[PDB]
């Protein structure tokens, strides 16, 4: 659909009001399973890895989250679809340069295909971003065709703070979902008990994501 | 307080960021 107005009309409103904007059957039923055949491709050929955590400490990772993921920059063969997929959201963003909060936007990180396959694996309620590493902005594109959550689980469930009402999204099949990443959503992943996939971009705050880079170059 | 940051999901933080 029309980038300028679903992002003017649509997502900007929702995300200012309420950290959370959900767009149904986003590129269509085509594209999105062009994408799944690409992601179940990554999945079969051994592409995927376990799922990490910003700071590690003495726990496993896999007490924490239980998926396995890659990092597609958007031009490797075979990921066509999912470039498609990614300069689609990118598109969105850019309509929405100075509309989203006090934020500017001008980098993301690359695109996150993420699985969790299955056998109850999930992720523990967490803040995607709690310590002011940059990313202001979750996009998550889901591709699960017939996912039914009442059996087979996966529901993202976030607790935004001040509602009254936490959010229930099921991970269905061509949905786009963006919310707040810092610490106004803290969010978890219910158990699957179906091979779920994703794909998850951040997008950056530019003063904030320089702030995080000086730690970095520095030594923190 | 727990740090969140053992929670968060891990990105590259050097090398790896797109330009829009
Ligand atoms: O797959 C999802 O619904 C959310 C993934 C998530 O919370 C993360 O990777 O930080
Ligand atoms: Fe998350």
């Amino acid at each position: 659909l029309p980038a300028l107005k679903l992002a003017l009309e649509y997502i900007v409103p929702c995300m200012n009001k309420h950290g959370i904007c959900v767009v149904d059957d986003f590129l269509g039923k085509e594209t999105g399973q062009q994408i799944g055949d690409e992601v179940r491709a990554l999945h079969d050929t051994g592409k995927f890895t376990d799922g990490q955590l910003v700071s590690q400490k003495s726990d496993s990772s896999k007490d924490i989250r239980g998926d396995k993921i890659t990092w597609i920059e958007g031009k490797e063969p075979g990921c066509e679809t999912i470039g498609l997929l990614m300069s689609s959201m990118d598109d969105l963003i850019r309509h929405c340069n100075g509309k989203l909060g006090s934020y500017k936007i001008n980098g993301r990180t690359k695109a996150m295909v993420a699985c969790y396959p299955g056998n109850g694996t999930g992720y523990v309620r967490h803040v995607d971003n709690p310590n002011g590493d940059g990313r202001c902005v979750t996009c998550i594109y889901y591709l699960n065709k017939d996912w039914d959550a009442k059996v087979s689980g996966g529901i993202l469930r976030i607790f935004p703070e001040g509602k009254a009402q936490f959010a229930d999204i099921e991970p269905k099949f061509d949905r786009l979902l963006f919310f707040w990443s810092d610490r106004r959503n803290p969010h978890e992943v219910q158990p699957a008990y179906a091979t779920r996939y994703a794909i998850v971009v951040w997008y950056f705050d530019a003063d904030e994501r320089a702030r995080a880079k000086v730690k970095y170059l520095t030594g923190e | 307080e727990l740090d969140l940051e053992t929670l968060a999901p891990y990105i590259p933080m050097d090398g790896e960021d797109f330009q829009l």
